[PDB]
RNA sequence: GACUCUUAGCGGUGGAUCACUCGGCUCGUGCGUCGAUGAAGAACGCAGCUAGCUGCGAGAAUUAGUGUGAAUUGCAGGACAGAUCAUCGACACUUCGAACGCACCUUGCGGCCCCGGGCCCGGGGCCACGCCUGUCUGAGGGUCGCU
RNA sequence: UGGUAGUAGCAAAUAUUCAAACGAGAACUUUGAAGGCCGAAGUGGAGAAGGGUUCCAUGUGAACAGCAGUUGAACAUGGGUCAGUCGGUCCUAAGAGAUGGGCGAGCGCCGUUCGGAAGGGCGGCCGAUCGAAAGGGA
RNA sequence: UCUAAGGCUAAAUACCGGCACGAGACCGAUAGCGGACAAGUACCGUAAGGGAAAGUUGAAAAGAACUUUGAAGAGAGAGUU
RNA sequence: UCAGACCUCAGAUCAGACGCGGCGACCCGCUGAAUUUAAGCAUAUUACUAAGCGGAGGAAAAGAAACUAACCAGGAUUCCCCCAGUAACGGCGAGUGAAGAGGGAAGAGCCCAGCGCCGAAUCCCCGCCCGCGGGCGCGGGACGUGUGGCGUACGGG
């Protein structure tokens, strides 16, 4: 909704900046075992509910 | 820039190197969005440690010379009684765990356990 | 009915997240967190879920302070002193 | 000289794992409780179950 | 907004009209400073590098 | 980045569970 | 055999403990042996890996006399690059090949004030 | 008076072993239910000893004598600093105080041999524990 | 000979088997330490390139001190000549939370003191409840005295 | 992992066609033209609850969008929400809920006036506080 | 035979939590803890709660330059070992 | 009482302290079931268990006899072995069930109130002054509605 509350829209923002997709920069270090963010959502596949 | 070099200039000489790093990192981050170089982005890490540097020899220095002035007085602030454990803190003193009634004073004068051997 | 037409009638937020163990069991109507027993002095933990008390017990978290506590403790907690300058 | 050796008491039991019953064409064994998992639906104390 | 005016009117020693705040989606506020209409918003853009 | 195909549907990829879980009077006369 | 109950013998325990181990630590697991001529000059069998120190390669496909300074030590890898010992890609740019530090043997050592006090402290037990 | 079950509407689901609401007594007496109360209003004392002032047809009045452990007056005494320590924290809570430890069945001689060993847990966990030696 | 059947080679699907193990389990030993000096837990934020994990608190991927003595490393860089790591007695440690000015589905609403700037703005320190001792201000022919 | 099986199926709400453009590639995109539908209790234009970046620009055509796709609510990279006078904030509505008091083995519960309850400028109030983005409200 | 209705008091004892260690006729990735991995994670439910799957290139990335077909995936040579 | 004292009871963002929550394996105080067994089932059993609530500590608790015994006597508590699946309990059905002694681990014993002697001989707080303790106050209190010393059943003065 376009009422939000202060806490409600900062939690927004903490969960669309940990939307990303990985840098690759990291794939290439030496113990590197993550091949991509299995920790994506999205919008209308996964609900928040918070 | 090191710490022990710090400990000998005055406070206002630590204030004005304080906001000399303040203007310099500001200018960095500047220079952070506005596409920049890589010699100035590795130089936002330098001068961030630069003021946690300056900033610790201003608070330690003001720390040490509260604790001087509360040196054995009775009542010092929460920030300069030891804190060891709330539980610690709530023992008895030296002192006060060393006390001995009168009556006792004189049962461990009298009988306390002699040093002796004994044959077979 | 009371199946597909049914959900489609739910619009309103029955829990929301609490201030004390940030888990969206706040009931807004009870003023009652149905997790942490917020705002009751004391969490809400039982014995007959150990499943539930092994993810909110002490060392799950971040613990600030207490692995603190534990390295200052291999010293003897001491306080007042610095170690020997060069 | 051995020392001794045991299985943990809550190996395979720290699951609230319920049987369905009959008629679901199912094996009527303990099947973990519904949700968005994999695990839900498998067998959780029996012997036989993984 | 009395702060963020305040805190350019020492950083930049320049003079503000107004000031609009808004709170990004990402959780950062941004704020819109309005200079006085003696000064140039695009001289003071120059002077510390933003264009 | 050469695994597009699976980064882009990672979060599109529902878990299901194994199992799903889903919910006459014939008496002739003449005894 | 291990009599003390401080030190473990376990593999698990040891492996992890070197796998694991932190930086100061695997430069002194990362050490090499001195040359004959160095073993005997200093009374040192073995000194830690430094960055200009010229080694020789005894094991390997790339063993032989060539005396070659190290120009890395990658104590994150638990190996070393030397100057000579390298090879050439696919694409014909070099690239350095990683030889562990006890596969080579020390025939010049980088003395500065903290190696010389290291070689007196060997030397003296 | 005594202790009336507190289940909703007297009904306790189970066996007539347990259908009794009315007629039960309460496992410590009201002096030691005095001294929970003014122990556990006042967290900052301990609980001492109390005494019987008075009695009713429904009251029973008792005086508790609390103590401020942390007062330099009882720090500074030899003969009260036993008090002063933290494992006498909440007495009247665990029954260690004179009408708190009555009903706990303590006391020697054949009378108490269900609190042989401490407490009467205590007792019943070791009768009822199977040693189990390596060599049996 | 299409199809079909059997067998075998090879190639697929699939993942068994074997080998591997910085994990688990069990036993034993020594310690056995939280919190109003703000705990556990939670929130949010912090890296040049950083989502998660991990580590940190606006001094934010760490400061100081000490030990160690040339690295860190995915890449860039010169910050860097006491690098790095470990240790940790100094300092610091946002918000919520026993959570404490009143409230909280609100970054809402106040009060007091002090300071700076132009009643307004900013900063700093304070204002939960219960209770112990003491102090101060009181209350009632409750018991006396003096009027 | 099979037979089933390249089978069931891709059939509710009248309907598309022509030319051109981009492009390796067009029944599906875009522009133009024609023919139609919704027919103002709309298939129109804006909100509330809810969603939470789905909004916008550019780019990709790999997975997804049950045919395709040069397209997308997909993916990738940037951007975007500016208030004294719009709402919250303020008020109490049904309510909820502290204090005193009472109860209760106890966490606590009952209770909303009922106790030396006026922290103001001679004082009456009688009940702290919370409770409406559709009520009141410059 | 003891002297109730007042109090204090170490050791031998307990320890599935925590901290730090040593060990095993134990388990060896459908096993052993749910968890050898960004595991109480992903995910589900309004909630109380429920709760996975998932270890292995090589000794060393030396991870296949370059050529060629295709719009591209995807191939053919070449090359590393 | 130079007219106020005392008693009782209030207020404070008074001076200085304390309590709150977490953990809860072990430990202390309460509360409290039913599956189950009895081939049914009701007492019994499960079980003075689980779940529920309170309170701690590195241990807790217990602990120096209103004991055991009936002896030629033992001598705080806790734990181990044994007593013993025994005495006893029980629709005397199912089942339940200790202790004295004896052998070991470890061993440590003590303090009040009351009673009557001692000029309250006792204590806290503030300030100052010395090296968290000490003196000093012709400082403020507490206390005779009883502080301290002696003294506690083994007797004591
Ligand atoms: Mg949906
Ligand atoms: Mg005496
Ligand atoms: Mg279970
Ligand atoms: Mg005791
Ligand atoms: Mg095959
Ligand atoms: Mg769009
Ligand atoms: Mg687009
Ligand atoms: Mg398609
Ligand atoms: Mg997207
Ligand atoms: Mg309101
Ligand atoms: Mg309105
Ligand atoms: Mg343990
Ligand atoms: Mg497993
Ligand atoms: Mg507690
Ligand atoms: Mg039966
Ligand atoms: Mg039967
Ligand atoms: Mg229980
Ligand atoms: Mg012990
Ligand atoms: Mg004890
Ligand atoms: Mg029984
Ligand atoms: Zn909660």
């Amino acid at each position: 909704s376009s009422h939000k509350t202060f806490k409600i829209k900062r939690f927004l923002a903490k969960k669309q900046k940990q939307n990303r997709p990985i840098p690759q920069w990291i794939r290439m270090k030496t113990g590197n075992k993550i091949r991509y963010n299995s920790k994506r959502r999205h919008w209308r596949r996964t609900k928040l509910g918070l | 820039i090191k710490a022990r070099d710090l400990r000998g200039k005055k406070k206002e000489e630590l204030l004005k190197q304080l906001d000399d790093l303040k203007v310099e990192l500001s200018q960095l981050r500047v220079a952070k969005v506005t596409g920049g170089a890589a010699s100035k982005l590795s130089k936002i890490r330098v001068v961030r440690k630069s003021i946690a540097r300056v900033l610790t020899v201003i608070n330690q220095t003001q720390k040490e010379n509260l604790r001087k002035f509360y040196k054995g007085k009775k009542y010092k602030p929460l920030d300069l009684r030891p804190k060891k454990t709330r539980a610690l803190r709530r023992r008895l003193n030296k002192h006060e765990e060393g006390l001995r009634t009168k009556k006792q004073q004189r049962k461990d004068r009298l009988y306390s356990v002699r040093k002796f051997a004994v044959k077979a | 009915t009371k199946g597909t037409s049914s959900f489609g009638k739910r619009r309103n937020k029955t829990h929301s997240l609490c201030r004390r163990c940030g888990s969206k069991a706040y009931h807004l109507q009870k003023s009652t967190c149905g997790k942490c027993g917020y705002p009751a002095k004391r969490k809400r933990k039982y014995n007959w879920s150990a499943k539930a008390k092994r993810r909110n017990t002490t060392g799950t978290g971040r613990m600030r302070h207490l692995k603190v506590v534990y390295r200052r403790f291999k010293n003897g907690f001491r306080e007042g002193t610095t170690p020997k300058p060069k | 000289n051995r020392q001794p050796y045991a299985v943990s008491k809550l190996a395979g039991h720290q699951t609230s794992a319920e049987s369905w019953g009959t008629g679901r064409a199912v094996a009527r064994i303990p099947r973990v409780r519904g949700g968005g998992t994999h695990r839900s639906g498998q067998g959780a104390f029996g012997n036989m179950c993984r | 907004k009395h702060q963020i005016k305040q805190a350019v009117k020492k950083l930049y020693d320049i003079d503000v009209q107004k000031v609009n705040t808004l709170i990004r989606p990402d959780g950062e506020k941004k704020a819109y400073v309005r200079l006085a209409p003696d000064y140039d918003a695009l001289d003071v853009a120059n002077k510390i590098g933003i264009i | 980045h050469d695994f597009p195909g699976e980064a882009a549907q990672i979060a599109h990829q529902k878990p299901r569970p194994t199992v799903e879980k889903i919910i006459l009077i014939q008496q002739p006369r003449r005894c | 055999m291990k009599f003390s109950p401080f030190v473990t013998s376990d593999r698990s325990k040891n492996r992890k403990r070197h796998f694991n181990a932190p930086s100061h630590v695997r430069r002194k697991i990362m050490s090499s042996p001195l040359s004959k001529e160095l073993r005997q000059k200093y009374s040192v069998r073995s000194m830690p890996i430094r960055k200009d120190d010229e080694v020789q390669v005894v094991r390997g496909h790339y063993k032989g006399q060539q005396i070659g300074k190290v120009v890395q030590v990658y104590r994150k890898k638990y190996v070393i690059y030397i100057e000579r010992v390298q090879r050439e890609k696919a694409n014909g740019t070099t690239v350095h090949v990683g030889i562990h530090p006890s596969k080579v043997v020390i025939t010049r050592l980088k003395l500065d004030k903290d190696r010389k006090k290291i070689l007196e402290r060997k030397a003296k037990s | 008076g005594g202790r009336k079950r507190p289940v909703p509407k007297g009904a306790t689901y189970g066996k007539p072993v347990n259908h009794g609401i009315n007629q039960l007594k309460f496992a410590r007496s009201l002096q030691s239910v005095a001294e929970e109360r003014a122990g556990r209003h006042c967290g900052g004392l301990r609980v001492l000893a109390s005494y019987w002032v008075g009695e009713d047809s429904t009251y029973k009045f008792f005086e508790v004598i609390l103590i401020d452990t942390f007062h330099k007056a009882i720090r500074r005494n030899p003969d009260t600093q036993w008090i002063t320590k933290s494992v006498h924290k909440h007495r009247e809570m665990r029954g260690l105080t004179s009408a708190g430890k009555k009903s706990r069945g303590l006391g020697k001689g054949h009378k108490f041999h269900i609190t042989i060993g401490g407490s009467r847990r205590a007792c019943w966990k070791r009768r009822n524990t199977l040693q189990l030696h390596r060599y049996r």
